[PDB]
RNA sequence: UAAGGGCAGACGGUGGAUGCCUAGGCUCUCGGAGGCGAAGAAGGACGUGAUAAGCUGCGAAAAGCUGCGGGAAUCGGCACAUACGAAUUGAUCCGCAGAUAUCCGAAUGGGGCAACCCGUCAGGCCCCUGACACAUGAAUUCAUGAGCGAACGCGGGGAACUGAAACAUCUCAUUACCCGUAGGAGAAGAAAACAAAAGUGAUUCCCUCAGUAGUGGCGAGCGAACGGGGAUUAGCCCAAACCGGCUUUGUGCAAAGUCGGGGUAAUAGGACUUAGAUAUAGGAGAACCUACUGGAAAGUAUGGCCGAAGAGCAUGAAAGCUGCGUAUCCGACAUAUCGAGCACCUGAGUAGCGC
RNA sequence: AAAUGUAGGUAUAAGUAACGAUAAAGGGGGCGAGAACCCCCCUCGCCGAAAGACCAAGGUUUCCUGAUCAACGCUAAUCGGAUCAGGGUUAGUCGGGGCCUAAGGAUAAGCCGAAUGGCGAUUCCGAUGGAAGAACCGGUUAAUAUUCCGGUACUGAUACUGCGAUGUGGUGACGGAGAAGUGACAGUCCGGCCGUCUGACGGAUAGGCGGUUAAAGGGUGUAGAUGUUCGGGGUAGGCAAUCCGCCCUCAGAGUGCAACCUGACAGUACGGGAUAAAGGACGUAACCGGCUCCCAAGAAAACCCGCUAAGUGUGUUACCCGUACCGUAAACCGACACAGGUGGUUGGGUUGAGUAUACUAAGGCG
């Protein structure tokens, strides 16, 4: 269960329409870029040739009640893939 | 599937439907995510199918 | 007269008292039980949903997976909305047995600022990633232990304030507190005992004896036992004399050690001469109508009926006959529990003694 | 009904004190129900060895964007470090970590001690220090940038084209002060080249304005500096201390200067072009882990090199964590959007001995 979803931001679509092999997904913090490096590549069956990664720590939502109830989201790693010249991936 | 089908399932052919949902699981996550799936009621019926298929795998070999 | 002010009343504001109520407390009685953990605990971290902050449940098989017994129309937790599904081929739900069970933590491969970093070894994939093993200490590879946690027990140490109307002996007190270590209880326990010519015979606990005999800067204080009445009741095993074997040692003998036989005293004695029941799910379980008031009868007034059931809670007010129940009876695939003589022996740095 | 008695609520002083540095504001437009305060523009004013820029500690989403003005903001507020939602942090080389050891800590064998425990190596841990593995300039986003892209470099592994440690040596390896000579960058002035404009009033087709750029890496061995000097230890060895034959520092270290360099910034014109947009004079320790003097006499271990004992070419590839934003502060320590405190680096011009002082650029503020 590496992959978690794709990311469909503003700042990746334009990337993509920039470098068209540059891909980014959410995946689990623990996973290392050999790893991710097999997954996106025994699933989409593409070439991959360099994968960017960054971990990020999840926004607190702390509500108030009689105070202080803290909350928080789950934390999440970003890698940020590039494929073999030539490639593309299809989100649909 | 369901339960009495999964039993009738040879050893060999067992473990070659387990990759094969374990593979088409991630799929539908991922297409569920994209865009939201016309059935979602689908993701926990293969997700816990597939703790049914470890289930059986196991008994098999542990009794 | 009234810029303004005073008093009374009427109606409001604010605030949250009071009355009524309960979802939570408090003190106990009866029965059971008194642990969990290296097969990884207590307690945590991080995750886990169509949607998902927080709790709850769960652990990458992640609000859950598989059987067996129960039960019968709803269900996908608190908990809504929306959305999609499950289920009379028996879903959800309950009892029992299994499967899975990340990281930290006794933490145990080495380190470490808990939830992280770094290895050796054997296997299999491919810079990496799976799945094994690898601490220490006390016994003989194997077996064991460690840590946590109510009170009660037994041990090792051990205050002061206070009282003495000051204070040092004394008191508070062999308390508080610290540490070690058991069990369902523990400790004690079968006379080298009490008694006073009269007797009772292990230990423990209750009522008396008794605020007595004593003790004490004879101050403040401290404080028995005997005897009597109860609860409960229970008694046993070695060592030694001596005999036999075997090993060892010194030189056939003798000594030691080790197993077998002998033997266990106070009137002295000894040697020799159970399978059914219970527990953890369940099944059945009686009997009411009309009128009035009322938003709503269970109220009130008639007239019925049940009762081994007139305990209760809920239902639009206060219900034996509306519902869940109650009295009573019936139920378990699992698992859990229930002779003369003789002088040979009878525990040693012990009894006793000085400081 | 009273204990300077306790909780909760509400009064009085009172529409009073005060609204937190006397660096300062004025006008025109805008969105809007609503403007002294918000946005844009013109003018004015303050800081400028800072009140500008880059890190560390600490904080932990405060960063950017849309919606909102209940509460918060000592006023109002269309605004905000406020509320909600979405988005945003990209590394073979940077900083850590992986390696090494200091103070100290935990221990082994042992020692001590009613218990709990106290000590105790050359062992391990532990940076604020040492590493023989290595990168710098520019540009792009609303928000990242030695990380993405461009250019130009470097460092390990890996595949195809006799070795020598656990012992023991060498290295690593270290103070303070002082000035000088040589000479870059920055900066200033002079003078060409490129583009652009002709500025209230008297004068000027001669002037105003913006430019004319550069690092790591590579080369040279230049200024300058240092060197003409058979017993004591590390290499031919047995578990560092009574020997003998053998190759040297005669060259080392090193600015400046070539090259990297037909990149880049600003302004005009329309990704491309002008644009391959001369040169000087000063100034100038960044050579220097150097030189000279002095006494108070200036870490350790590992990396990297020895010794014996025991036994070039190409390609592929480089894992982990940090990276937003604040940071002489409204985001850290002070209960506060508090006149206090908070380590390191940089810090233009004129004036000056100066990093003092005064005025100003960039940038930031009222
Ligand atoms: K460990
Ligand atoms: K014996
Ligand atoms: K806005
Ligand atoms: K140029
Ligand atoms: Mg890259
Ligand atoms: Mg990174
Ligand atoms: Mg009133
Ligand atoms: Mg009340
Ligand atoms: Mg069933
Ligand atoms: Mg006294
Ligand atoms: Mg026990
Ligand atoms: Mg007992
Ligand atoms: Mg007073
Ligand atoms: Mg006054
Ligand atoms: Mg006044
Ligand atoms: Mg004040
Ligand atoms: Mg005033
Ligand atoms: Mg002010
Ligand atoms: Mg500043
Ligand atoms: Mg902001
Ligand atoms: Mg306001
Ligand atoms: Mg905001
Ligand atoms: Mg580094
Ligand atoms: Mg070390
Ligand atoms: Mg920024
Ligand atoms: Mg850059
Ligand atoms: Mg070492
Ligand atoms: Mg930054
Ligand atoms: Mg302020
Ligand atoms: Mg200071
Ligand atoms: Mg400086
Ligand atoms: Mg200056
Ligand atoms: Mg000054
Ligand atoms: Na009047
Ligand atoms: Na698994
Ligand atoms: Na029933
Ligand atoms: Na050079």
């Amino acid at each position: 269960g590496i992959i978690i979803k794709p990311i469909i931001s503003e700042k990746m679509t334009a990337v993509t329409e920039k470098m068209s092999e540059r891909y980014g997904f959410r995946v689990s913090p623990n996973a290392n870029k050999i790893e991710i490096k097999k997954a996106v590549e025994a699933m989409y069956n593409v070439k991959v040739e360099d994968v960017n990664t960054m971990r990020y720590d999840g926004k607190r939502k702390n509500r108030y009640t009689s105070g202080l109830i803290r909350g928080k989201e789950a934390s999440f790693k970003k890698a940020i893939v590039t494929l073999k010249k030539g490639e593309t991936i299809d989100f649909f | 599937m369901k339960i009495a089908e999964i039993k009738e399932l040879a050893t060999k052919e067992l473990q070659e439907r387990l990759d094969a949902e374990v593979a088409a699981y991630d799929q539908m996550r991922i297409n569920h995510a994209v865009s939201p799936l016309d059935s979602p009621a689908k993701l926990k019926h293969q997700r816990r199918m597939i703790a049914q298929m470890k289930t059986v795998l196991r008994q098999r070999e542990l009794n």
